[PDB]
RNA sequence: CGGAAGGGCACCACCAGGAGUGGAGCCUGCGGCGCGCUACACUGACGGAGCCAGCGAGACCUUGGCCGAGAGGUCUUGGGAAACUCCGUCGUGCUGGGGAUAGAGCAUUGUAAUUAUUGCUCUUCAACGAGGAAUUCCUAGUAAGCGCAAGUCAUCAGCUUGCGUUGAUUACGUCCCUGCCCUUUGUACACACCGC
């Protein structure tokens, strides 16, 4: 309708420290809420 | 209510009351037939008495107490699975 | 009586069956005491 | 197939499997003799069923334990109770009821523990 | 199949778990062209159609023509035939317009007299004719099925809705 | 954080003192994945741990 | 009885369906009541017909403080019970209270003898309700005052206003012993702020004009942070209500 | 900055005569809750 | 408003015991008060030998091999707790129980170890000699002791919550005291009792 691509432009990502590369892979809210599904089910069927 | 007797009490309500169905209910016999031939061996007890007959009600506390009869192969074949014979209660 | 029937281990017959001067046998007393005698005198 | 029954000793958290069968006279505690238990000094009660009834029908009958769980306590209560139960149901099954109930009926009058269980159950007043 | 026993299995239920024929597209079809529909024109009429020409008096192949902007030919079945057949006597100059050496009778095989279904039949099987109705159920069925031209009557004349030569 | 259990973090180099830690505790704390949490007590055999 | 209890739960988790169900369908009707114009099950059959009875445990391995301070729960409550738990489980703790017959338990928790924690479950497979108390001052702390007068108290109820306050109120109400004396010269407190419920105990005269109290006993302030449906010994059963401390409006959000 | 949950609140002696006033207008009243003996 | 009677209950009473605290040191919650931990040795210390559990499964935990007294580090491989039992040594001496302090040395972590981050080795060997006034708590797998596991929305990490082991003395009666409570219209239905 009525917006900017400078608006809707982009919101880019940093990555994890090169200092705490002995622990990589930064956690994002993604990969957080599919492991959090992956432990659900998990919990689940050890109740089940 | 009075509308569940009105409309509820069935047929299958009283055949699901009856014997072999809780025995397969209760995961007595795999199938309510086997249940059935188990009756007839009279591999089963009711409480204080065994039973022969699959054409019986069932009151909520003999069906809590319902079980195999002593010293039946069925039994005993359950304890040798599990590996828990006791033959001290002729188990 | 029929739910006995289909619940019981047990046998049992049917219940009962279902003018004039009429007898009765079963007597809920021992049938020659008086009254009364069989009156408490606290409650009379 | 051979004559053997087999029952347990079941204490706080001790259980003994027992297999009992028509032997030579040995007693193998886990392979060992029964004067290989451990703690040395309930040696004897452990021996109380063996010499409170006799020692020739365990010369008939070979047994064969094995234990788990529970401490010292409750493992030598529950091997002398496994003992007891597997020698009156090799002496109900194929021996004498007779001689099982005379069997039975003195182990009774020493201690009934051998024989049924102690199930320290609570109690609110 | 006691209701307790049914809750116990979907609270289970939930707690675990948490020779074919395909009808080819007509070779005369891009997308939704129909390019098979130039002159002359080939129209299948209805009963409503014609008694609502009547109605509004307006002549039936003169009025297709002035509508059409070219030559057109009239089809009947006789499953609409039988429709004005058992319509009767108060359509009887209904079926006077119908008998007629200038509309040409096409036959059918159909048991029954749904000249719905003979007519949705028709249009299912050739897709190259053009309906003429003014009823409201089957406008909504040849309006579900694509590339074909309806022209239902209202007004002074007749009125074509899905023909790109409109002009 | 330097050590984890289910629902708890050890984390260190955050302050410098157990009493920063305690100047800034029984908080509000959420972290780069998005998720919340509460700091609460600074442990005491470290600094800012 | 395995089988036997197992059916008594699955017939108390079918009932607190039925009265869910029930109760959606009471916020339905309530919009009717108007247009013209309740305790639960397992206090339902107990309201005011059977005494109660409270067995009050500790944890394991306790304080002399928690000793004293469990002795204070069982002088405060009518027909209590105490009890050391050492050496004991859990599931054959509560299996031998249902044994002996028993109407509620209360167990208690803390850190370094200090009391933080309470769990009152109801025995007949009933709810638990999981408390963190701490601001406990305790007449053992305070004084030699004397000794409780232990009549049947009275009760007060205060800023009681959701449904879950309504079984709150249930609970209490009949966890205290039924069919008070009207003249029951103690009354407790049940005075609700800022979801935190806090409570002291009060004997009571009225004067020559008008009243007189004294706050004897306990003095603290308790949180409900759970309701379960089940008893304590499922720790597995289907929670009833749990609070949200990781939430957006978590220290604005009342009644949760 | 901002916290998580609500602050557990201190007792003043403001807060518990506030209390014991509400207290003794009920008890004056003689209003409250009892576990009554069900009639019948 | 008071007195009187009768009855009941109470490890806040009586009675029999037990176990701590308070005395030394250490930790921790309160402003000098409280909760725990380690000792005060002979039922003990030490050295060998034997070994018996349970709760717990979201570059991590590891079978095995290497050397180093040890701490340790190394290469490979997959995704069996203490108290206890036997023998020996010590022996009544703040002694070898007690390990507080200090030094020295060696290793690991970390930029850096320094104010020993941390562990280990040897030397140094304090207080504590069984805890006043008092205090509390309790009637069976109880107290107690022992060790093991998990931190799983509150609260907890020289800390909470679970778990196992072993396992008692003395009561289990009484209202005599200390209280506290109930009754002093059988109301209700036989027989008996009682009878302001
Ligand atoms: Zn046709």
């Amino acid at each position: 309708k009525l917006v900017h691509d400078v608006q809707k432009k982009q919101h880019r990502e940093r990555s994890q420290l090169t200092s705490r590369s002995r622990y990589g892979f930064l956690e994002k809210h993604k990969d957080y809420v599919k492991r959090a599904q992956d432990f659900h089910r998990k919990q689940s069927t050890l109740k089940v | 209510k009075i509308s569940d007797l009105e409309n509820k009490v069935t047929v299958s309500a009283i055949c699901r009351r009856r014997l072999p169905v809780i025995m397969h209910r209760l995961k007595m016999a795999e199938t309510i037939q086997d249940a059935v031939k188990f009756i007839e061996q009279g591999h089963v007890r009711v409480g204080p008495n065994l039973i022969n007959d699959p054409a019986y009600l069932v009151t909520r506390n003999m069906e809590d107490y319902v079980t195999w009869v002593d010293n039946s192969k069925i039994k005993k074949t359950l304890l040798r699975y599990r590996n828990q014979i006791d033959d001290f209660d002729f188990s | 009586y029929k739910l006995d029937v289909l619940s019981s281990v047990h046998f049992v017959p049917k219940p009962a069956s279902t003018e004039t001067p009429t007898i009765s046998m079963e007597d809920a007393q021992p049938l020659y005491m008086s009254n009364a005698s069989s009156l408490a005198p606290q409650e009379i | 197939a051979v004559p053997s029954v087999q029952t347990f000793g079941k204490k706080k958290s001790a259980t003994a499997v027992a297999h009992v069968k028509a032997g030579k006279g040995l007693i193998k505690v886990n392979g060992s003799p029964i004067t290989l238990v451990e703690p040395e000094i309930l040696r004897f009660k452990v021996y109380e069923p063996l010499l409170l009834v006799g020692l020739d029908k365990f010369s008939n009958i070979d047994i064969r334990v094995r234990v788990t769980g529970g401490g010292h306590v409750s493992q030598v209560y529950a091997i002398r109770q496994a003992i007891a139960k597997g020698l009156v149901a090799y002496h109900q099954k194929y021996v004498d009821e007779q001689s099982k109930n005379e069997l039975k009926k003195a182990f009774t009058s020493y201690d009934r523990t051998l024989l049924i269980a102690d199930s320290r159950r609570p109690e609110p007043k | 199949a006691k209701k307790t026993r049914k809750f116990g299995l979907v609270k289970r239920t939930l707690n675990t778990k948490k020779t074919r024929n395909i009808p080819q597209v007509s070779s005369a079809l891009f997308f939704q062209y129909n390019q098979a529909i130039k002159p002359p024109y080939q129209v299948l009429i209805d009963t409503n159609f014609i008694n609502f020409s009547i109605q509004k008096k307006v002549d039936i192949v003169r009025g297709m023509m002035d509508c059409l902007l070219a030559k057109c030919n009239p089809l009947i079945t006789d499953c609409v035939m039988a429709e004005l057949e058992k319509l009767g006597p108060k359509y009887r100059i209904a079926l006077k317009l119908a008998r007629d050496p200038r509309i040409k009778r096409l036959s059918c095989s159909h048991k029954g007299t749904y000249a719905d279904d003979c007519l949705v039949h028709r249009v299912l099987q050739h897709k190259c004719y053009i309906v003429a109705t003014n009823d409201a159920g089957l406008k909504q069925r040849i309006r579900k099925i694509p590339g074909i031209p309806l022209m239902s009557v209202g007004g002074h004349a007749y009125v074509i809705e899905k023909l790109p030569d409109v002009f | 954080p330097y050590k984890i259990f289910k629902n708890t973090a050890f984390i260190k180099d955050m302050f410098s003192s157990a009493m920063e830690v305690a100047r800034f505790e029984g908080a509000q704390i959420k972290t780069v994945s998005g998720i919340r949490g509460e700091i609460k007590r600074a442990l005491s055999k470290p600094e800012g741990h | 009885m395995l089988r036997r209890q197992a059916r008594e739960r699955r017939e108390y988790l079918y009932r607190k369906a039925q009265e869910l169900q029930d109760s959606q369908l009471q916020q339905k009707r309530q919009i009717i009541k108007q247009a013209l114009a309740q305790v639960d099950d397992e206090y339902a059959a107990t309201s005011g017909i059977m005494d109660p009875r409270i067995i009050v445990t500790t944890s394991r391995d306790p304080s002399t403080r928690l000793s004293q301070f469990a002795k204070e729960i069982k002088l405060l409550f009518p027909n209590a019970v105490r009890l050391n738990r050492g050496n004991y489980v859990m599931p054959n703790l509560v299996d031998a209270c249902k044994k002996s017959g028993t109407t509620d338990l209360v167990v208690l928790h803390e850190h370094r003898g200090v009391p933080t924690s309470l769990t009152i479950s109801h025995f007949p497979h009933g709810p638990t309700a999981q408390f963190s108390l701490h601001n406990v001052v305790m007449r053992h702390d305070i004084i030699n005052a004397g000794n409780q007068s232990e009549v049947n108290p009275h009760l007060i109820f205060d800023n009681f206003t959701t449904a879950l306050g309504k079984r709150v109120v249930c609970i209490l109400k009949h966890l205290f012993n039924a069919g008070p004396k009207k003249d029951s010269e103690r009354v407790i407190t049940f005075a609700n702020r800022g979801d935190f419920i806090s409570v002291r105990q009060h004997v009571y005269v009225r004067t020559r004009e008008g009243v007189e109290i004294a706050e004897v006993g306990p003095r603290f302030e308790m949180r409900l942070f759970e309701l379960r449906l089940g008893t304590l010994e499922n720790k597995d059963a289907d929670v009833e209500w749990q609070l949200r401390r990781f939430i957006r409006t978590a220290n604005k959000k009342d009644y949760l | 900055f901002d916290r998580t949950a609500k602050p557990v609140p201190v007792i003043t002696s403001e807060v518990t005569e506030s209390l014991e006033d509400m207290i003794r207008r009920r008890i004056q009243d003689s209003n409250f809750d009892d576990l009554q003996r069900r009639t019948l």
